[PDB]
């Protein structure tokens, strides 16, 4: 628990160092409701987990092809070979109904932890679940758990929080410039004091609204200006 | 120890906690008396039944419009219907009169006599408008689900759903006419004026609204 | 330790498992009246049974008679027997056969005998499973099949009203709904024919005319909730 996220803070009394990556933190009271505490955790799991997967998407889509922009990577005249002016009509189709049911089994997992551990079609191999958002067992095929497991928490989470601050910094590097993450890195390591954070925030390159296939998007920056 | 409207002041000492959507909220101790308080308890559920009614009603026909149909807006059906149906207006209001008047009689004696209305003075039916309590009758007409029974841990929160819904459909049929005499238009054009441009769009910048325009 | 709508779940304390089709699912309390639970478990049996009939009623009729639509199939059948000379036989022929169940509702043990055939009476059964006459040769068990009833009944209820708002986004009858999402599956489904962003809403035409002619005074045929379609 010990080495606080400041030197001469007391912790709060609960955060007495169970849970990985606890630094004494939560200077706004979020966690002292127990049973807020939990739903709190399992949703930094999930803002850590799906920023891990959105670094790695970001900075991998522009070294395998520095051409297709991330932020209008969405956009169907952008999508690869087999998938170009796709209905995203039917691909929100898929993509709703897959996910329905996968965060709905996850959310049972809190609501009830024990009830959904089964294949409920297949009535055969379980999923050993040691603790709440660390399912394992098909989630491992690897077997990377069942060592110091503690250890490899801290790390899940570590490597997750700089992947959380760094993917918003993947949008705001965007957003302010219109240039992708490695792309600004060379915009800055090329003129060190004309493309810095100065003379770049409070300009949006994002237009009012993109049109998807006769839909608008209100598309908003994270701050006013342009 | 309970949710006040105003956090830190105590709730009045009339003001404990049974009623639905209880908050504490009396400034101007009007339920001071435990008699009037009975009265303006059946006072603001039926008030908020009607606007509950009401809301969904001018929210649904403005749905339908800008969509395309052909539906009035809501301050505009009152005329549109007693025009095309050629329905003469004061005998539409009079027969309104008629049947609610008998409606609200039995609820004005139910107020002044819970036990009555009970006594198969009316066609046969004698238990159906019994009354379970305050605002609330019950029965076998006006709960056919049956949801006022079976389990009562479940109807207290429905009572407080009820009123809940019952007091922001209040305020927006205190809105509606809000939006109508400020801007000049349907409540759903004023929605997605606002989801337009969200700035700018407000009631501030009407000049009808403030007016330091 | 029944199965249940949603596994991880309790049920709720007024479904105890012993109806069939009990699975725990009433999110919002309707089965806490026991008065009222006879009537819902009534009233699921019987809207379940129009249901079964009547998607299996379109299905036959998709696959036998591909010229008429079966919405439209109401209008044009041109029967010589009248339009109301039908519709007078179906009420006292239907007010005779539900005040019959009406009645088996309220006191059970009322309704057993044949009015006009007395040597015959039906056996002392079960509300809202009457059998003897009306069940002869059933196939094994009889509770078995009393959940067969009901999840082959639940399943029809929703493919009821998925032949009609099939039939009034795109009209077609539900092969050829079938047909257009097994030829185009990416583009055919109700995610792709509509989408309501915050500033615009897009939803499907009617494939419906608002009125039809039919014999003189004309009769409204509206769209069941267009305007509040996606
Ligand atoms: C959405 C992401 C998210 C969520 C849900 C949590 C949740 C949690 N963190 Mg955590 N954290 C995050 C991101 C997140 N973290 C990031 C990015 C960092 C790196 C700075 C940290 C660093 C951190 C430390 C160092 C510690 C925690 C701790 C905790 C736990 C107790 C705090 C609490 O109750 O707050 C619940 C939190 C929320 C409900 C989030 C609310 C967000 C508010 C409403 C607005 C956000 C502010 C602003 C927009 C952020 C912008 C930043 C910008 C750079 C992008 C809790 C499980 C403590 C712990 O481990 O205890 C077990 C602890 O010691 N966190
Ligand atoms: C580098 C970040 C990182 C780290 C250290 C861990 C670490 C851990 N994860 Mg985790 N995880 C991560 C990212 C990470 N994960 C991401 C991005 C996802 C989303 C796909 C998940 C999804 C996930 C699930 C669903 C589960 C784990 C599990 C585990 C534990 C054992 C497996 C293991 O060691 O994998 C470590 C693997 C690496 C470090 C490889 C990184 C190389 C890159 C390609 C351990 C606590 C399991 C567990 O705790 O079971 C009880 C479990 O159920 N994690
Ligand atoms: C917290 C202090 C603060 C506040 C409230 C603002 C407020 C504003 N800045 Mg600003 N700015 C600040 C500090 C601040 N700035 C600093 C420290 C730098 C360096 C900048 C650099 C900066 C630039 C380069 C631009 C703004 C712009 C703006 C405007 C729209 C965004 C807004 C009036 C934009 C504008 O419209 O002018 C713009 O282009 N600011
Ligand atoms: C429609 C009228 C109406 C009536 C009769 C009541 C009645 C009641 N409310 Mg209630 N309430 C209403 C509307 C109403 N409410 C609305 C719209 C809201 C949302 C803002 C609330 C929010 C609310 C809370 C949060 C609480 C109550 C409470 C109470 C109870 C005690 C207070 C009292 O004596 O009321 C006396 C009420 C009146 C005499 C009627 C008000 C009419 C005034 C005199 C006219 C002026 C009002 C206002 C200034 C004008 C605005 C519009 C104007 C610009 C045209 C009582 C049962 C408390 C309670 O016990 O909960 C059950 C409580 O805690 N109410
Ligand atoms: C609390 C209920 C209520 C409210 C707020 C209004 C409000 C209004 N009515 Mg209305 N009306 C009501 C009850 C109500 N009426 C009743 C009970 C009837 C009789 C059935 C009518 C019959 C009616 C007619 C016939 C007309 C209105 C009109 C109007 C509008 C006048 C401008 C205004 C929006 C007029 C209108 O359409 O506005 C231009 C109009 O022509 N109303
Ligand atoms: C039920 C809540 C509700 C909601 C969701 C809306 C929503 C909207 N209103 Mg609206 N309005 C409401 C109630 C509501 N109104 C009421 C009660 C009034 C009368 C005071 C108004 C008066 C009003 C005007 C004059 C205008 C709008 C406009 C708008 C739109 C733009 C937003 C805006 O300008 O903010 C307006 C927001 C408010 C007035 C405040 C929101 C509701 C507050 C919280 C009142 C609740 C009562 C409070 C809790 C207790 C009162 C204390 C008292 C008892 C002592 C937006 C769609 C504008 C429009 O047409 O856009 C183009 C516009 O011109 N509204
Ligand atoms: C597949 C659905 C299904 C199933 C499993 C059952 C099962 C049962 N019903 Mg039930 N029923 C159904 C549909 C079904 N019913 C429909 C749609 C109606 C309305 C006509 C009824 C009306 C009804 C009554 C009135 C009674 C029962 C009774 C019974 C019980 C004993 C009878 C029996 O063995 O049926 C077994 C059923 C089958 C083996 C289904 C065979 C289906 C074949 C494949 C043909 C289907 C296709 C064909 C096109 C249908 C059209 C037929 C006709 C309209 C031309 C049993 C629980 C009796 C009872 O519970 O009393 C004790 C009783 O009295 N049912
Ligand atoms: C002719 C038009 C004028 C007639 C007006 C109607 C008169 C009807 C009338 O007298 O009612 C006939 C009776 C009148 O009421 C009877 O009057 C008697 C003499 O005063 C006694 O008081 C009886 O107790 C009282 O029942 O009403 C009924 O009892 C109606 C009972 C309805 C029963 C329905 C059962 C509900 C369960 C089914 C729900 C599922
Ligand atoms: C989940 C997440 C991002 C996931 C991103 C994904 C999947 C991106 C995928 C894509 O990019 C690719 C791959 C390719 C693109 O072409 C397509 C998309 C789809 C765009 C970011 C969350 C990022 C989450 C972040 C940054 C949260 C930060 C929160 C902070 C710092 C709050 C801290 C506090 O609240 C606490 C915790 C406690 C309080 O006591 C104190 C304070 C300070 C209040
Ligand atoms: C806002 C409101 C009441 C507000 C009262 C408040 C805040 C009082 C608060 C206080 O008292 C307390 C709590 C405690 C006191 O100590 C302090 C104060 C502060 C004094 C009632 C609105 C009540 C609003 C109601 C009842 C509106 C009902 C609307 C209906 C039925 C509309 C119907 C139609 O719109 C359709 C459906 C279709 C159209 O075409 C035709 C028509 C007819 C126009
Ligand atoms: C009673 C008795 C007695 C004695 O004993 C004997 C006997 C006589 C044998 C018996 C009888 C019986 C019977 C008759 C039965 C029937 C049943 C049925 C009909 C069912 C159905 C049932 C039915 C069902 C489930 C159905 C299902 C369906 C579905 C899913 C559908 C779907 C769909 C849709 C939406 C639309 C699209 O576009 C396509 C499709 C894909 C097409």
């Amino acid at each position: 628990d010990r080495k606080l996220w400041a030197p001469g803070v007391v912790a709060p009394e609960y955060l007495k160092g169970d849970l990985a990556g606890d630094y004494g933190w939560d200077p706004l009271g979020l966690g002292a409701d127990p049973t807020a505490l939990k739903w709190y955790r399992q949703s930094e799991l999930q803002h850590a987990r799906w920023a891990m997967l959105g670094v790695a998407g970001v900075l991998v889509q522009e070294i395998v092809k520095p051409d297709v922009y991330f932020y209008e990577a969405g956009l169907p005249q952008n999508l690869p070979e087999p998938f170009t002016n796709i209905n995203m009509g039917g691909l929100l189709a898929w993509e709703f109904i897959l996910m329905h049911w996968v965060e709905v089994r996850r959310w049972q997992d809190y609501k009830n932890f024990g009830s959904v551990n089964e294949d409920p079609i297949f009535k055969g191999n379980k999923v050993p679940n040691p603790e709440m958002g660390y399912p394992g067992g098909i989630f491992d095929p690897f077997g990377f758990s069942k060592g110091n497991l503690k250890e490899l928490q801290t790390k899940e989470i570590k490597n997750g929080r700089l992947a959380m601050i760094a993917y918003m910094a993947f949008i705001l590097q965007a957003q302010a410039t219109g240039k992708g993450p490695l792309a600004a890195l060379s915009a800055h390591l090329s003129n060190p004091f004309g493309n810095n954070i100065l003379k770049n925030i409070g300009t949006c390159t994002v237009p009012h609204s993109v049109d998807v296939q006769g839909l608008t998007i209100p598309l908003t920056c994270l701050w006013p200006g342009s | 120890v309970r949710p006040v409207w105003f956090p830190g002041n105590p709730p009045p000492a009339h003001l404990d906690g049974s009623l639905a959507g209880d908050y504490g909220f009396d400034p101007l101790f009007l339920g001071q008396e435990p008699q009037t308080l009975k009265w303006y308890v059946q006072a603001e559920l039926v008030h908020g039944r009607f606007a509950m009614l009401g809301a969904a009603g001018i929210i649904l026909t403005s749905i339908g419009a800008k969509v395309g149909l052909g539906f009035p807006e809501w301050y505009d059906a009152g005329k549109v219907v007693v025009e095309k149906n050629n329905i003469d207006f004061p005998t539409l209001m009079v027969i309104q009169f008629y049947l609610m008047g008998w409606a609200e009689t039995k609820r004005w004696y139910d107020f002044k006599n819970p036990g009555s209305q009970a006594d198969g003075s009316f066609l046969g039916f004698t238990e159906e408008f019994k009354g379970l309590e305050n605002g609330y009758p019950g029965g076998r007409f006006f709960d056919p689900m049956g949801l006022s029974r079976g389990d009562a841990a479940k109807y207290q929160e429905y009572k407080q759903k009820e009123v809940k819904n019952g007091r922001l459909a209040m305020i927006a049929c205190l809105g509606f006419a809000a939006q109508y005499a400020a801007t000049g238009k349907g409540p759903l054009d004023n929605l997605a004026d606002h989801l337009a441009d969200p700035n700018h769009v407000n009631f501030a910048t009407n000049g009808v609204s403030i007016p330091i325009a | 330790s029944r199965p249940l709508w949603l596994p991880g779940s309790t049920p709720p304390a007024h479904l105890k498992g012993d109806l069939p089709g009990d699975f725990g699912f009433d999110p919002l309390g309707l089965g806490a009246n026991a008065e009222s639970l006879k009537w819902f478990k009534e009233s699921e049996l019987v809207h379940s049974r129009w249901a079964m009939a009547a998607v299996a009623g379109i299905l036959v009729q998709e696959i036998v008679r591909p010229d008429v639509f079966w919405y439209n199939a109401g209008k044009e059948v041109e029967s010589p027997l009248g339009p109301l000379g039908l519709l007078a036989v179906e009420f006292f022929l239907m007010h005779w056969v539900e005040v019959r169940r009406w009645q088996d509702l309220r006191k059970p043990g009322s309704v057993d005998q044949d009015p006009i055939f007395s040597q015959y009476k039906l056996p002392p059964h079960e509300v809202g499973y009457p059998g003897g006459v009306f069940a002869p040769f059933i196939p094994g068990d009889l509770a078995e099949l009393k959940v067969k009833e009901i999840k082959n009944g639940r399943l029809a209820m929703l493919a009821f009203v998925g032949f009609v708002m099939a039939a009034q986004v795109t009209g077609k009858g539900p092969i050829a709904a079938l047909q257009e999402h097994l030829a185009d599956p990416w583009g055919t489904t109700i995610f792709s024919k509509a989408a309501v962003v915050p500033g615009q809403a897009v939803a499907p035409p009617c494939k419906i005319p608002a009125s039809v002619s039919y014999k003189g005074i004309e009769i409204p045929t509206p769209c069941f909730l267009q305007g509040l379609w996606p």
